[PDB]
């Protein structure tokens, strides 16, 4: 619904530490694991990175 | 002996995605061993990776993690041999 509470402006998104930040340093939550805004990351076969909040995986 | 902790830096700074924190997580690997034997070092600068404690907190070199958390006052009789 259209709820009531404490938000921050649309350019800013909520971070875990109470502050809210733009989507540049908004971490990724792949498989529960909290990855930093720039984390290149791969097993042998898969290839994944965190750009701006989303986790871009490939194969 | 520092010579390996130097050898492990040059393999980390050239290999990882961001050599900023790879540097400052390798220098701490040495201070954390110097401190495990008795020697504390003051190696933090605005250039050499001083961490940003939030506005509520302040940086501190050698302190007591016993009278910090609010859970301590609820269970004071417990020992803190830290």
């Amino acid at each position: 619904a259209c709820l009531e509470g404490c938000f921050c402006p649309p350019g800013l998104y909520m971070d875990e530490r109470g502050d809210c930040v733009p989507k540049a340093q908004c971490p990724c939550y792949y498989d529960g694991e909290i990855f930093q805004p720039e984390d290149i990351f791969s097993d042998h076969h898969t290839m994944c990175y965190c750009e701006d909040g989303f986790m871009h995986c490939t194969m | 002996s520092p010579l390996p902790y130097l050898r492990n830096c040059r393999y980390d700074v050239c290999s990882c995605s961001d050599g900023r924190e790879c540097l400052c997580g390798a220098l701490a690997s040495y201070a954390a061993a110097c401190a495990g034997r008795g020697v504390r070092v003051a190696w933090r600068e605005p250039g050499r990776c001083e961490l940003n404690c939030p506005k509520g907190q302040v940086y501190l070199q050698c302190g007591t993690p016993c009278n910090l958390t609010c859970r301590s006052l609820s269970y004071p009789d417990e020992e803190c041999n830290e």
